[PDB]
């Protein structure tokens, strides 16, 4: 590791990917067909 | 069959980030969701975790697997 690695930010990209949007759709409905 | 076209756009967007970060934000998402709409029924609750932590795996993820189970919040 150093101060020219490539450092992830996983917050960052975590907003730069839409904060995983369509994730979040695809989670919410798998969770309601829960039984 | 391919894929239902939201499960792929999932993938893209997970793509976006670097593997060792990619569980952390899917149980960011997972609680973002649970919360926004509040889901409280217990089996719903363990289904949206347990489906956030296996997403790595079909978006080929490979290096990560499925991530690790959490005690969810609440
Ligand atoms: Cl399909
Ligand atoms: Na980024
Ligand atoms: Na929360
Ligand atoms: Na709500």
């Amino acid at each position: 590791a150093g101060p020219f690695g490539p450092r992830p930010s996983c917050p960052s990209q975590f907003v730069s990917a839409h904060r995983l949007s369509a994730c979040q759709i695809w989670i919410h409905s798998e969770a309601t067909s829960a039984g | 069959q391919q894929r239902p076209p939201l499960l792929r756009l999932c993938c893209t967007q997970l793509h976006l980030q670097n593997p060792q970060c990619t569980c952390s934000t899917l149980r960011r998402a997972a609680m973002a969701t649970r919360t926004r709409q509040g889901i409280q029924a217990a089996s719903q609750v363990q289904r949206l975790f347990e489906t956030a932590r296996h997403l790595p795996a079909t978006c080929s993820f490979s290096q990560v697997g499925v991530c690790p189970f959490v005690a969810i919040p609440a």
